[PDB]
RNA sequence: GAUGUCAUACUUAUC
């Protein structure tokens, strides 16, 4: 519940990118990007999970528009 | 006789100091006094390894020196690189000519310049404190932010100049700020155009 | 050419395929042949120009309905079927103040587009498959 | 390989009680996982914080009374 | 990561 999930990032984009990003709204527990070890690049999704559910559902839907190197970032619960 | 991690750390006053490997030693309660005192230094994380802290950076790429501003305001550098590719088209022949009759005047840019970068324009380096310790990955992680504020690369990256003006300078996601309020994970969050002023709060934020 | 074997700053060689160090120049070509080198290599525009603008004459007839706008057209002669869509005051060739309405206009390509302002903010659908129709043989377009 | 395995402590088997008695293959590994999403996830449905007083808690019952000696 | 034989290279102003 305290978890949501923001895809459509650019390959470019960094996890302190992403929490400076996610900042902006509020304050964020921990930040998951999954990336393959093998290549070294991110796979354009990742976790923010905040400190409650309503803050994370806040921040959830306050970035539907968002855009990030010409990309719209998407935010969904999770 | 040796107690568990869970008894350790109802026992001692602060169980965050408390480790796995402390419990089957032979001093639990000596041991997460002295861990968690004040003025103590924790063990390098080196001492449960299998490289000896020497066989991790090994087909990793290193600079080979970071030379300073006082340094390399002297000219010294130029000539030393000079002079390194002059002698590297030297073949035996001409290396063995110049030890009979050299060359002097080698560089010779100043006698007083070098005084005067050491003594006068000497720089203080960026020094730690003792109990920051050092690491393998420590040269590494640099990503150890503030709400209210953005870095030229995010504003760069996210397209959003910073003015002075209200109007395009705030992200176009706060007006779904003006929709829904302000942020319940910071009430003392403050964001011009809702509750506060425009040309007064020109940092597009405000942590009151 | 070997793309695993590079120079450390130290003055030696380094296989990053295998990760080993070498200190002389003949230890690193000595470390290809083995069974950890075998082992490490073997487990590695053009419409909107040519459009015709002459603008001229549309005729549109507005009805209330209850549960519709009708207009008429001349032979286009062509299968592209006039589009309406609904947008917003803010953009403009003046752009005039107090402009916080919508607009839905239809346009085609031999014809101009002819707008109507609507104040309500949701009254009916402006997709063009959903409540729209254009009869050929009439040449008339029916938006409701 | 069984050396790799042998020599970085793999191939041994320990038991999680926190989050429903999973299963890990090494100390590190679990040391890795105790920092994790999902130790977070399945510590968060007891009521207890992700602190660094809970990082070598097993059981239930005794991360009950740390939570509830705090 | 450990073992057992060979080679390369380094340090303590060693002789």
């Amino acid at each position: 519940d305290a978890t949501v999930y923001v895809g459509g990032l650019d390959e470019k984009v960094s996890e302190p990118l992403l929490w400076e990003l996610f900042l902006q709204a509020g304050p964020v527990v921990n930040t998951h990007m999954p990336k393959d070890r093998v290549t070294g690049q991110h796979q354009g999704y990742g976790f923010v999970e905040f400190l409650s559910e309503e803050d994370a559902d806040y921040a959830i839907k306050i970035m539907n528009m968002i855009k990030l190197y010409g990309k719209p970032i998407r935010v969904n619960k999770a | 006789n040796r107690f568990t991690v869970a008894e350790l750390k109802q026992l001692v006053a602060r169980p965050d100091v408390v480790e796995m490997h402390d419990v089957t030693a032979q001093d639990p309660k000596l041991l997460v006094h002295l861990k968690a005192t004040r003025n103590s230094v924790p063990v390098p994380r080196h001492w449960c390894f299998k490289r000896k802290y020497l066989q991790g950076k090994r087909g990793i790429e290193k600079p080979p020196f970071e030379l300073p501003d006082f340094i390399k305001r002297t000219g010294i550098q130029e000539m030393r690189e000079a002079l390194q590719e002059k002698e590297e088209q030297k073949t035996m022949k001409s290396k063995m000519r110049e030890k009979v009759r050299p060359k002097m005047g080698k560089i010779d840019i100043d006698y007083q310049k070098l005084h005067d970068a050491f003594f006068k324009w000497q720089t203080k380096p960026k020094l730690t404190i003792h109990g920051d310790l050092y690491y393998e990955g420590k040269e590494f992680e640099t990503r150890l932010k503030k709400p209210g504020d953005l870095s030229d690369e995010l504003r760069i990256s996210l397209g959003m100049p910073v003015g002075p003006n209200a109007h395009k300078v705030p992200p176009p996601w706060l007006i779904a700020m003006q929709r829904y309020g302000p942020p319940p994970s910071y009430p003392n969050l403050k964001i011009p155009g809702l509750n506060s002023p425009i040309p007064e709060s020109c940092s597009f934020g405000y942590h009151a | 050419k070997d793309p695993y074997f590079m120079k450390n700053h130290l003055g030696s060689y380094e296989c990053k395929l295998c990760l080993t160090l070498h200190n002389n120049e003949g230890s690193y070509l000595a470390h290809t042949q083995g069974k950890k080198h075998q082992t490490n290599l073997a487990r590695r525009v053009e419409v909107k120009k040519f459009v015709k603008i002459g603008r001229p004459g549309y005729k549109v007839t507005k009805q209330r309905d209850s549960e519709l706008f009708q207009i008429d057209y001349p032979e286009i002669a062509e299968g592209i079927m006039p589009r309406h869509r609904f947008m917003s005051a803010y953009e403009q060739r003046i752009e005039p103040p107090d402009r916080r309405w919508q607009y839905l206009l239809m346009a085609a390509e031999p014809y101009e587009t002819i707008a109507f302002k609507v104040p309500s903010r949701e009254i009916d659908k402006a997709e063009g498959k959903f409540w729209t129709h254009w009869n050929r043989e009439t040449k008339q377009f029916f938006l409701q | 390989p069984y050396w790799l395995y042998k020599l970085h402590g793999l191939n041994i088997n320990y038991n999680c009680e926190i989050c429903g008695n999973y299963t890990y293959r090494g100390p590190k590994a679990f040391q890795r996982h105790f920092a994790e999403w999902r130790h977070a996830h399945g510590m968060r449905c007891l009521g207890i914080p992700n602190t660094a007083h809970f990082a070598n808690v097993t059981q239930i019952e005794d991360a009950v009374s740390l939570w509830a000696k705090l």
